[PDB]
DNA sequence: TTTTTTTTTTTTTT
């Protein structure tokens, strides 16, 4: 049973090619004394004098290369832009770097959002949020991808299945396998990493009394997680995103999730 | 005049039987100048006022057609008022560059029609009319998110397609697109993608300042929508306006079978 | 399989026996020709329907025969069904025009007006089983207790009649109408509930109606309607609000006046539903 | 085939 046909990403794959520009083609300021050359090409061969899978970049020299016109498509379409980003990235390195996860994140935002400026709108898109943490929790591993098969009897298909559940592999497995059945789960050839939901609070020198700051979670997903410590105040990436437990898919209910692929302790 | 269900209100009338109601003071016993800084600032949001259609004729009945169907007569009047927005700008032409914030989309937000005493008084008879209601905020409910328009995939082939919701309820095909492909594979609803609005509840007492004497006041369910989310902090009696709402719950738990005792709550169209 | 077994108990002609009991009488126009009207004419919602009535058209039924079968006993005995019954021939001899309905005026009147006229008119050109009888009302029944220095007639024993307290509340008064009293606790808020509640349909449309009955029930969508079922695939349908009728309804627990109590024995409060106006 | 639960007693504590 043949597979016909593979799309798209269009634009988002436009974005990409021009996103491996912009992260190769500086992405520079300064000549000479800068600041220069490239600054990224020096930054991750400086990370591959450590291979820690994480990069930075900032948002604001992001601007420069479109002017921010692409940074506005990476802006509020970003989530669904991400796996673009990343192994473009991986496509570059490719060429110069080799167990390989890479982690984005993004900083110098360019301006910072309240929770009560909290909205639909900003749903996979990046903003900067500060305040107090609550409740830090002990961090447990996220899935990513998995091996599980078979799936009747053994399929050892081993990839994907990193939707958010986490469950199941198994899912149109193998050929022949015909599961159904058992996933079954193969956690061993699964790479992990993080993590830990910290509950940010509200900041109260600008939250108007009486109030009661109304606050939700800040997930810490890449290795920018446990960095933070409680009490203090400190800038996020944005991602609004929503979580699952009023609307239920006819063949539920939702809220906010704040993720950050960025985090710094400033505030 | 395009006959609308029992609702029975018409379209092409009240839209044009509206557009006569431009220029009046009048009378009184604004109004065109309220349209008309509107649109520099572009900030939309018709703010109204009601009583305007009464007692003022055309549309002395038109006042109480809202009262009766307000979910109707809002559609109608900010579809009407955008065109009529649109109508302004045919005097000064090219306006505001250009078409643009003919795209920006309005709302008219009706406020001050009748008074109707506290959530103590409510019945069953009006489950659709605007109300003038008191009492202090309590707590503002975290924001939720809403459905707008689902998004969906498939491994098939795999591809894009999606949606809008519609009335709260899910309906994606079970297959399938692009192309075609077809084949038996399930529709993969991403969770995230879909578009969505925000949505918020309040909690309210009903006019802590005045009581049936002894009992306690019933408590108001209170939602809004869009810039009413989040729109004051609580503890403000003040006054609050909007239709009524009420839908049934499910219980234990799941199972999918219904309470056979309808939630009530206010659509709560306006606050001032 | 479910025995059954005669009993001297037959609705048959007690039916008749009402349909003559209200619109004919004499002692209280009539009251059951002209206020069932002031209900058709909108002018009142509440139907009383007094016990006191009940025996002196007895007295117009016996006496002063021919000699009828039993009525205020045989109401407090069941109490449930004569609000089925009783109140289900008032639909024949009701009041036509019946004076200045309006339509609209009243929200959701032209609905049912227009409800039932494009019923009909959609009806008129399948034509070219019907609404349930309790989906237009717009009128509550409310018997009311004899005391009675008239029960006096006598029927004696059969009158309760007494308000007693719940301890004396017993097992065996499960389907019976009678008097208690004690003090008002907690109260419930005033609540709508529901009443026939019609869901409309998605693509060609009509409509169906899910009773009501008891205080929960499954909800239902697929499609009744013959021309949105089977073609193509089946026509969705959803719940219209305004379709929907809602009988008034607040629930408050009534407490024993405490000397109605043996002098041990916590006071047993006990639950009550209300209904309409 | 699953259902559904906060006072009262005692305690250690500024």
């Amino acid at each position: 049973l043949n597979h016909v046909k593979k799309v798209d990403d269009v634009t988002g794959e436009k974005v990409r090619e021009a996103f491996e520009q912009f992260l190769e083609d500086f992405s520079v300021q300064s000549t000479d004394t800068g600041e220069v050359e490239k600054v990224y090409r020096a930054q991750i061969e400086f990370m591959k004098i450590y291979d820690l899978n994480t990069i930075y970049i900032d948002y604001q020299h992001l601007s420069m290369r479109e002017n921010g016109a692409l940074a506005m498509a990476i802006s509020e379409q970003y989530y669904r832009f991400l796996p673009f980003l990343q192994k473009g990235l991986r496509r570059v390195v490719r060429k110069y770097a080799p167990e390989r996860v890479f982690q984005i994140s993004f900083f110098n935002l360019p301006t910072v959002h309240r929770i009560r400026d909290i909205r639909s709108e900003k749903i996979g898109s990046l903003l900067s949020i500060s305040g107090t943490v609550t409740r830090t929790s002990e961090v447990r591993p996220e899935l990513y991808k998995a091996s599980f098969t078979c799936d009747m009897c053994r399929a050892i298909v081993d990839n994907v299945e990193q939707s958010f559940k986490y469950t199941e592999p198994t899912f149109c497995p193998n050929p022949s396998c015909e599961n159904r059945a058992f996933w079954t789960l193969n956690v061993t050839r699964s790479r992990f990493l993080d993590w830990q939901k910290v509950r940010i609070q509200e900041n109260a020198n600008e939250i108007p009394t009486g109030s009661m700051p109304r606050t939700l979670d800040v997930i810490l997903r890449g290795d920018s997680v446990e960095r933070a410590k409680p009490g203090d105040r400190c800038k996020f990436t944005g991602v609004e995103i929503v979580v699952p437990d009023k609307p239920s898919s006819t063949l539920l209910t939702y809220k906010i999730s704040f993720l950050a692929c960025h985090v710094i302790s400033i505030g | 005049l395009r006959i609308i269900w029992g609702t029975n209100v018409s379209i092409q009338e009240c839209t044009t039987n509206f557009r006569n109601f431009l220029m009046s003071f009048k009378y009184k016993f604004y109004y065109i100048k309220q349209l008309n800084e509107m649109r520099e600032l572009g900030t939309s949001n018709l703010n109204l006022d009601a009583r305007n259609l009464l007692a003022y004729k055309q549309t002395e009945d038109l006042y109480h057609q809202l009262l009766n169907y307000p979910q109707e007569v809002i559609s109608i009047m900010d579809q009407t008022i955008k065109d009529c927005m649109v109508s302004l700008i045919v005097d000064n032409n090219l306006d505001y560059d250009l078409d643009e914030i003919e795209t920006k989309f309005y709302k008219v937000r009706p406020y001050n029609v009748g008074s109707c005493k506290g959530m103590r008084e409510l019945n069953p008879n009006d489950i659709d009319k605007l109300i003038n209601l008191k009492g202090l905020v309590l707590r503002s409910t975290p924001v939720i998110p809403d459905m707008k328009v689902a998004f969906f995939k498939c491994n098939v082939c795999d591809h894009t397609m999606a949606v809008e919701i519609d009335r709260g309820v899910i309906q994606e095909p079970a297959r399938c697109e692009r192309i075609d492909c077809n084949e038996p594979n399930s529709m993969s609803l991403i969770h995230n993608r879909c578009s969505f609005a925000d949505k918020q509840v309040i909690k309210l007492q009903e006019t802590p300042d005045f009581v049936p004497d002894g009992q306690t006041p019933h408590s108001i369910s209170l939602c809004v929508y869009d810039e009413l989310v989040d729109s004051c902090r609580a503890g403000d009696r003040i006054e609050v306006t909007g239709t009524f709402r009420s839908i049934p719950i499910r219980a234990n738990s799941r199972q999918r079978v219904l309470k056979s005792l309808y939630k009530t709550y206010v659509d709560v169209v306006h606050v001032k | 399989a479910l025995p059954s077994i005669q009993l001297p108990v037959d609705y048959n002609n007690l039916f008749n026996e009402i349909t003559d009991f209200l619109v004919t009488f004499k002692q209280d126009g009539p009251k059951y020709m002209a206020m069932l009207q002031k209900v058709a004419n909108r002018e009142l919602n509440s139907v009383i329907i007094d016990l006191d009535d009940i025996l002196q058209y007895q007295n117009e039924k016996f006496l002063q025969g021919t000699q009828a079968d039993d009525l205020v006993s045989a109401i407090q005995q069941n109490a449930n069904h004569f609000t089925e019954l009783f109140c289900r021939a008032i639909d024949n001899n009701m009041p036509l025009p019946t004076k200045e309905i309006d339509y609209k005026d009243d929200v959701l009147d032209v609905i049912l007006n227009q409800r039932r006229l494009r019923n009909e008119r959609m009806l008129s050109d399948r034509t070219n089983e019907l609404f349930p009888p309790n989906l237009t009302r717009r009128y509550f029944l409310y018997f009311k207790p004899l005391s009675q220095n008239c029960a006096r007639r006598y029927r004696k024993k059969a009158i309760s009649s007494k308000p007693l307290s719940v301890r004396q509340i017993k097992g065996d008064f499960l389907g019976q109408l009678i008097t208690v009293r004690g003090i008002i606790t907690r109260v419930s808020d005033v609540k709508p509930a529901v009443e026939v509640i019609a869901y409309t349909c998605d693509q060609c449309g009509y409509e169906v109606f899910q009773e009501v009955n008891s205080r929960t029930f499954t909800p239902l969508s697929e499609c009744t309607s013959e021309e949105c079922s089977q073609n193509q695939t089946k026509g969705q349908l959803f719940m219209s609000t305004r379709a929907s009728k809602f009988s008034a309804f607040q629930e408050c627990k009534i407490q024993e006046l405490s000397q109605q109590v043996p002098v041990g024995h916590i006071p047993r409060s006990l639950n009550i539903h209300v209904n309409g106006t």
